[PDB]
């Protein structure tokens, strides 16, 4: 018997592979490299737990933030109404509120908390955040703090104690207490909030929705037989109501390899014959009290930068890529800020471009997290055509000529918030 | 328990109403990292020319590929734009928070430019002690040629240029180590047989010449269904992707 | 309610007997615009040459495609005869009568002339603020290369030259804006993240050279099953297709 | 165990894609770009309505048509039997009964009602149409109108009140009433009626099946302490019995981009040395009382057109594509029509070709909706070899020479109903 089978052929659409995006709630056909051709899975026992990848159990673990000192003898700062500590509220912490490790010519390493690491894997986020505050005190110390959650604010530009009390806030007493948690609310005009840090070239980035601020209500008191400094260690975890929406390009990478190749097209340097360079002074720049890069000791011998491409943002400062130099500089504390550079020997890590006609000059900045901030702020002041006299306090001082570079110095464009 | 210890809670408002991990607003839930680790990512990718292979190519291997759940040690260079600015995928980032694992991996080999046949073998008892692949004529004879009795799959590119395989867990111990170091002399045994799933070898089976542009092999990978990220230790410090290529030149 | 207000009716004859929206005479019904919006139409189409791509093409993207339910801003020129005389499809015409939406879109990428492999990614958190696509070497690095962890699909042209994907709705708000302006500075946030589904990137994965005629990429699109045209505002003023090419030259 | 499976292979037919035409009553296989690999759909709530794309709910909304004035003091027009307003009945409204916006060198924008927009998406149509008439009156005004539906008629060429009363009609009294609706019937020799406007080059176009006309029964009366003009605003919506059959190329496009590239092969212009041109007079053309385009002030210096392709319809007039000129013309009211051009400065938008032997000349027309109609009618009169003396009243008058053009002027062939 050999009956014909004239059953009509079906239309089918050939595709080379199965789903690339699906990770749950579906089967995946595949060629298993086993001897057993059925649905096979590795054996288990109590010796081997189940996967501990449940998000809530991960982001519930507290991570450490940048600690700070709280000095009882500071008759200037330790007063009612003083702002001790403040930052925007979002699951990824602000970069400057996290422990860092910098490497010349490499990428910075950030010690992100679990809630920050997980959040960098997803596009959206929402929920309450637990801010645990740990105090290095003993039963002699006493104070009262007011910590507040300000919805719809990203900076402390208009922030005072007498305003902070007009938002959701808590008042903590440091009377024989060393730990307390401030579970802050989630107050937004929408249901999910876009992550702050995204991808290369600030891909898909945005801003934080709210602000947390710690004010001094009743100033810290100590005694003579007791440490006058109380360290405060902030920690962060997800509230029980915390959720993460949508898989995206990780905002982060591992620190096993912190190498990076900056784009060759953005690199700038000094014109030929205008290097090697050294840090020095000249008269037509604040009467030679500020630091600039020179190529010689004859005057008007200030290193000139090569062609600077027009696609480079006007508010951008620069970072040294190749070999660099060390130089001794200082900067006195600027009014209304905690910005100061003590007199010491620093490596050259950042630069800001000072334009004088058809000539472009470079101003040196120290390779330090605060030097990064001051460099950025200066570049912004030059961008708005700020008075030359008002940019003066944001420029490192001239102390003494420093060593010269081996050869030319290469710079790459960068920009911060 | 200290890691989740929250004393003296001060909470101004009630909690935020749930969306079931996104299921209310979007149609799906996002509650487990294991689900994301099951979405494929790039494991390794390279171009191979005739000059990279043995002078006389006797159906020899193209790539010797070590299999790590936490991925390979990335090399960011001008030739590899992805690793340079995207850095490590989600799976290596997920893996970094856990010490051990016990499951298999799912691979997808995409071979373009070759009209010949591709063979793939899994060597569970021969895993590499380095976190980088070995290419062409640098592959030792013991691996450069098809071995017998190993679980394998042979695929003609004429029918499909994408190979789909699942690599099993064949290790003598309880766990396999995640995030293992290549500099390991005090515990060579751990690094040798308690770390990687075993090398995966991808070779060519035919006499067809390789085009002057060469062939490109792209290996994607993901976690299998029987896989588990097991003991949660700390996360290591991270780098930020927005600090590779700056937004100072928003288009580049 | 004024929009449908009909006072003092004067009706000389009874109503016309029904055909159930065509179901009596033809075999099917025509009662909902949503059904028509589920019939595919051209979204964008272009030819790409080697000169449009980066000098060194490291599996870089071919097209950066913004995803709008109301379609792209059309450019009628001698090279684009369709947009010039057919103008905008039915879906952009349908979309113009509604303010908001909340669903996904279904795409179909047709790539002709290329023997290599095509990769497709969806970037829901990175939607464009312009109603025009970006091509080849003009695409920024952040998008020009495959990103990790995004929903993707990789397809060899040797098996099929047509790619079928469905793009989901991943927006933080209630609605997405239809018919949004590219000139929007007072509401950048709305235009940035509450308008488009996120860019779709189409790239090449292989070393094969592009023919001198170039490759052609045709993207068709339609409304998904979970899609809704939500709040009916007015229709905008229209142009007539019979006023592009005149019937004064009935054959041309 | 490894049993053989000798089950016969099935015949299958490979196709690259699933249905392109199907939009309802079927599943569509596809690769969803999600993490969840099941049948997934975006979430909803009352905050987000259901799709409002039900056709009947759209085309039921009234759209505005071209308004008109109804002057009680017009002892000529405001009389019994006078035709106030009339047009063919079809879902798309006639173009000249809709509010317009014209742009030189671009496409015209039409303010189509919802029933008109939706209908342009489908090939067939049928059912009753609601014509709402809104009157700008107050309790002093009074009149009686007779509005009629004439089946099988497309124009008012044989239309009189004393004939209109012999079809389906209604009689409205304006006695302290400002709104009323005339739901007209659907009287056809077939079940579906083809749309009027179709696609490029009049693709798939046809004509309307019936006519609606408004006649003056009892003329409008006002008083001395009251406005003598009553505006009438016609509006249109679909009746409850309205239906749309078959998806076709949209007759319409959006107005976001009103640019258009006319076919280069149809473009005509003036021969070299016969431009720049200006509007003027010469004796051999109605004793130099009518406007034509000249290239100089010596006589018999009338701009000549280049080669005119033979594929151009004989009844076609022309439209200016590139730069143009302004000119002062006029036209007195033509007997039996409401056609007149007041004396003013108009831009040159249209032209009609006047042939004299082996020489072809161009007659200028104003860029105005009425100028479009008069230009078309003139081209038709030249087509039927109408008496030169009878085409005279349809040609704009000569007032004074106008400015010259920068260079040559380009024209493109067009034709209307």
């Amino acid at each position: 018997d050999n009956p014909p089978d004239p059953t009509p052929a079906k239309f089918f659409v050939p595709i080379p592979s199965h789903s690339w995006a699906h990770g749950t709630n579906t089967s995946e056909p595949t060629n298993t490299l086993r001897l057993d051709g059925g649905v096979v899975g590795v054996g288990r026992s109590d010796d081997i737990g189940t996967s501990d990848t449940a998000i809530s159990g991960i982001i519930g673990v507290y991570g450490l933030l940048k600690p700070f000192d709280w000095n009882a003898n500071d008759t200037g700062r330790n007063v009612g109404g003083h702002l001790l500590w403040s930052m925007p509220v979002h699951p990824q912490v602000d970069k400057d509120q996290v422990i860092q490790v910098m490497t010349q010519s490499k990428l910075t390493q950030y010690y992100l908390p679990p809630i920050s690491v997980v959040s960098s894997l997803y596009a959206y986020t929402r929920g309450s955040i637990k801010y645990k505050f740990l105090f290095g005190n003993n039963p002699r110390h006493n104070a009262r703090l007011l910590v507040a959650y300000i919805p719809g604010i990203s900076s402390d530009n208009r922030l005072t104690l007498e305003r902070a009390r007009n938002s959701a806030h808590v008042v903590f007493s440091l009377n024989e207490v060393s730990e307390f948690v401030f579970t802050v609310p989630y107050i937004t005009d929408t249901m999910w909030w876009p992550r702050k840090y995204g991808g290369p070239q600030a891909a898909g980035e945005f801003v934080a929705p709210s602000y947390i601020c710690m004010f001094i209500l009743n100033p810290l008191v100590a005694m003579e037989s007791v440490p006058s400094i109380v360290t405060i260690v902030p920690m962060i975890a997800a509230g029980d109501d915390f959720e993460v929406a949508v898989p995206a390009q990780p905002a982060v990478g591992l620190s096993r390899n912190i190498d990076v190749i900056y784009p060759k097209d953005s690199i700038i340097s000094f014109k030929s014959g205008y290097f090697p360079v050294y840090v020095g002074s000249w008269h037509s720049f604040f009467d030679s009290t500020k630091a600039i890069l020179r190529y010689g000791a004859v005057s008007d011998h200030i290193a000139q930068l090569g062609n600077i491409p027009a696609n480079v943002n006007r508010k951008a400062f620069w970072i040294v890529v190749g070999d660099t130099i060390k130089f001794k500089t200082k900067l006195d504390k600027i009014n209304g800020t905690e910005w100061f550079i003590p007199e010491g020997e620093y490596t050259l890590g950042y630069g800001v471009v000072w334009r004088d006609g058809a000539y472009a000059y470079m101003v040196p900045y120290p390779l330090t997290p605060l030097g990064e901030k001051i460099a950025q702020y200066t570049a912004s002041l030059l961008a708005s055509n700020t008075a030359i006299s008002q940019i003066r306090p944001y420029i490192p001082d001239y102390i003494v000529d420093s060593a010269a570079s081996k050869d030319n110095i290469l710079w790459s464009p960068i920009e911060d918030r | 328990m200290e890691r989740t210890f929250t004393p003296n809670v001060m909470q101004p408002t009630p909690l935020l109403p749930t969306t079931n991990d996104g299921r209310v607003t979007f149609g799906e839930a996002f509650n487990d990292l294991k689900d994301l680790a099951r979405r494929y990512q790039l494991y390794w990718e390279g171009t191979i020319l005739e000059g990279n292979l043995r002078a006389i190519r006797r159906n020899s291997a193209l790539v010797q590929l070590p299999l790590y759940p936490h991925g390979l040690r990335i090399q960011p260079d001008v030739n590899n734009p992805i690793w340079n600015i995207m850095r490590d995928g989600h799976i290596p980032v997920i893996s970094s928070g856990f010490r051990y694992f016990r499951g298999g991996l799912r691979l997808r080999i995409v071979v373009e430019g070759l009209n010949s046949c591709v063979w793939v073998q899994h060597h569970p008892d021969r895993p590499s002690i380095f976190s980088r692949p070995i290419i062409g004529r640098y592959i030792a004879a013991k691996d450069a040629y098809r071995n017998h009795a190993y679980a394998a799959y042979v695929q003609n590119m004429s029918v499909n240029r994408t190979i789909e395989v699942e690599v099993p867990f064949y290790q003598p111990g309880l766990y396999g180590m995640l995030n293992a170091s290549d500099n390991n002399t005090a515990n060579s045994f751990d690094r040798l047989r308690f770390t990687g799933l075993g090398d995966l070898l991808i070779g060519i089976e035919g006499e067809q010449p390789i085009p002057k542009e060469g062939i490109e092999i792209s290996v994607y990978y993901s976690i299998a269904d029987d896989f588990s990220f097991n003991i949660f230790c700390g996360f290591p410090p991270m780098v930020y992707c927005d600090e590779t290529y700056s937004a100072a030149t928003p288009d580049l």
